[PDB]
This record gives structure tokens, C-alpha cells and sequence, in this order.
């Protein structure tokens, strides 16, 4: 779908790194698997997995969390909460925006 | 300092898409890996109406330094346009596009293409940057929108 | 609505604004529609020091033809000047000024004022513009001097 897709090439672009940015699998079902770390923290290191399935943005994303400089704990509310904006940002692709809002954000403020 | 750019580029995108004026087009390129260029736009803006540019839509490219968004875009018509304020490589003279002036980093790339939209029929006397379309524009300018409403119409699809 | 006149000063301009000789003004005058009037400058002339014209701000108006470049501007001292080579409506008779003669479309705004700041302390005696002044140089410049010294005392600025 255009939309997914500009936004793929987008997350694609917006990241330069070495190891940003990866797409771990394509698929006419079940859609595309992709791996961001981005990184964030300041005082008191992240990997995040997104799954696009064929009916996002209209449906939600699958998600999931690495960052072993924080604990583990978190990751599961972090997930059941990335999750909410999620939400928020639904029928349009929201990928960008969340990733933007959590360098922000470590469940803080 | 090109995450400041481009993570700005692509706020810019998005809003266009949710949201433009009617007849204009704003698109960043793509590259041949697969990547976006939002660093390079393709770009068209419409000929207001009850004007001799009307019908017509005319293609311009963007082009955005590292330094983005404190430094402005750099904008030139492809191909060319017959204007007082466009240069023959069709670069486009205007006060907003150029940092040591008017720029701001607030500005949006929408209020960029509508201000150069507003230059099209009204040419700023205090910035020649072609000599035939300026001398014309002032010396017989009935012949001026003759070829204002030619080159329109090479424009119109 | 010249082009070609237009053009030219609007390059003068901002050539102007970039770099100029310091003490020197030259802005464009303003229309009664607000907008800019390219044809009609307001320019001041500080006197060179090691001279008698100094601590002496001395305003002219520069005024430009529709062939402008190809006749020169006419620079016009408001108020008008004790000088031998001006004029008594305050006209500068300069050579480079004169079409006939040095003028060339080459030279700049910035260029003609250097010029007439030159010919205030170096008068042109093949030139008399104003009967009085011109005498009083040849003659006796004592008196021409204390003249310019009045003068030039009465129009330093604030």
C-alpha cells in the first residue's frame, strides 16, 4: 500500500546510521517485519521491532522491545502503551511519530 | 547535523499529505537503493486565476542543505521560467529563500511554494535576476503577459 | 517604468548596502505610496579629514533618468552649497557627471560620491558654477576658507 510504503522508504531515509534500520521480512501475507534501534537516554539503548501487518494503518502494528541498559519489566507496560498513541495515530502511519516520541519519553514527565 | 533536517523534512511530508493547497505538488525524490531523498523535492505550483499564468502549472525542484531548517531552501524552476525574478539556471530571487533576510526556520515549505505563487504576477522590481523578462515586464508589459500566457500554456497538461 | 535604468539600481543598491565608504549615506527615497522610488536617493557626504570641510555632513540628492545608465545621475546639494563648482540650485558640475565628457555607465553611486567629496576641497577652476564662491577662491581664499569653515561647522550633525 502507497502509504506504507512512502512511509517505509521514509524510516529508511531518516535513519543514516550503520545499523538503524533493517527490514527482517517481506511477505504479500502477514506483511513486513522491520528493526529500529534508536537511541535516547540521558540520565535516569533501545530496539524496537515493528510488524506491519497488510490491514496497518487501519490496524495496529506488532511491536516489541530490547533495550538491556533498562530493565525488562518495562518493556511489557512500554509495549501495552507504545501501543496507545498507537492508537491515537491510528489509519495513518504512525511508525515515525512513535519512534520520535519515546527519545522524548521513558515513561517519564 | 542532518537528523534535525531530516526527521524536519519528514514533518513537513506528512502534513502535506494530511493537508495542501489545491494544484500544488510537493514530492521528495526517491533514490535508486530504495531510500527516500528528503533532501531533494519535486515540486509544482499552479497559475492563480483571473491572471495571464493561469491554467498553468509550473515544475520546480527543492533542494535542502544539512543545516536545515535554519538555512532556506535553495529553489529552481525546471526548466526555466520567463520571469523577472528568476534567474536563467531558474533559481528563484526571493527575500524568504535567503537566510542574512527573511528566512526563518519556522517557515514551512507550503508557505514557500504560496509565496512564490504570489511572486509569479507579482515581480519584485528590487530583485533582477533576468534581464530579458524584467526589461520587457517594465517597457511594454501587454507583450510581457503575451508571453507569460505562451509560456502557460506550454505548462498546461 | 524603466528596465534597464531600474535594473542597474537595484544592483547599486545592494552593491552599496554590502560595502561602502564609511560616513557615506545612500538610500533610496521613499514614494507616497510607501514604496521604494529607485530614480530619487537621499545621500550625505562627510568632508575628508586633513581639510576644512570636516565634522561636516553634507546631504545631496541623487537623481536618475529614465537612460540612466547612459546619461549620469544628477546630484543636487539640498540645501544648496558655497562652492565654486556648485551650482546655485545645488547641482554639482562635475565632468564624470556630464554625458559629453567622463561620463561612463560603468561608474558607480558609490564612485560619483567619492568624486564629489574629492571636488569639495579641490575645486575645478575651468568650472564656475556659482559666481561669488568662485571669485572669492580665486582671489582671496582666506575668506573662502573661513566661509567654509562657517559651512562646514554648520552642517555637522547631531
Amino acid at each position: 500500500a502507497e502509504p506504507v510504503q512512502e512511509e517505509l522508504s521514509v524510516l529508511a531515509a531518516i535513519f543514516c546510521r550503520p545499523h538503524e534500520w533493517e527490514v527482517l521480512s517481506r511477505s504479500e501475507t502477514d506483511g513486513t517485519v522491520f528493526r529500529i534501534h534508536t537511541k535516547a537516554e540521558g540520565f535516569m539503548p533501545l530496539e524496537l521491532v515493528f510488524h506491519l501487518p497488510v490491514n496497518y494503518p487501519s490496524c495496529l502494528p506488532g511491536i516489541s522491545i530490547n533495550s538491556e541498559q533498562l530493565t525488562r519489566a518495562q518493556c511489557v507496560t512500554v509495549k501495552e502503551k507504545l501501543l496507545e498513541q498507537a492508537e491515537s495515530l491510528l489509519s495513518e502511519p504512525m511508525v515515525h511519530e512513535l519512534v520520535l516520541w519515546i527519545q522524548e519519553n521513558l515513561r517519564h514527565a | 547535523m542532518s537528523g534535525i533536517a531530516l526527521s524536519r523534512l519528514a514533518q513537513e511530508r506528512k502534513a502535506w499529505r494530511k493537508d495542501h493547497p489545491f494544484g500544488f505538488v510537493a514530492v521528495p525524490t526517491k533514490n535508486p537503493d530504495g531510500t527516500m531523498n528528503l533532501m531533494n523535492w519535486e515540486c509544482a505550483i499552479p497559475g492563480k486565476k483571473g491572471t495571464p499564468w493561469e491554467g498553468g502549472l509550473f515544475k520546480l525542484r527543492m533542494l535542502f542543505k544539512d543545516d536545515y531548517p535554519s538555512s532556506p531552501p535553495k529553489c529552481k524552476f525546471e526548466p526555466p521560467l520567463f520571469h523577472p525574478n528568476v534567474y536563467p539556471s531558474g533559481t528563484v530571487c526571493l527575500s524568504i529563500l535567503e537566510e542574512d533576510k527573511d528566512w526563518r526556520p519556522a517557515i514551512t515549505i507550503k508557505q514557500i511554494l504560496l509565496g512564490i505563487q504570489e511572486l509569479l504576477n507579482e515581480p519584485n522590481i528590487q530583485d533582477p535576476a533576468q534581464a530579458e523578462a524584467y526589461t520587457i515586464y517594465c517597457q511594454n508589459r501587454v507583450e510581457y503577459e503575451k508571453r507569460v500566457r505562451a509560456q502557460a500554456k506550454k505548462f498546461a497538461p
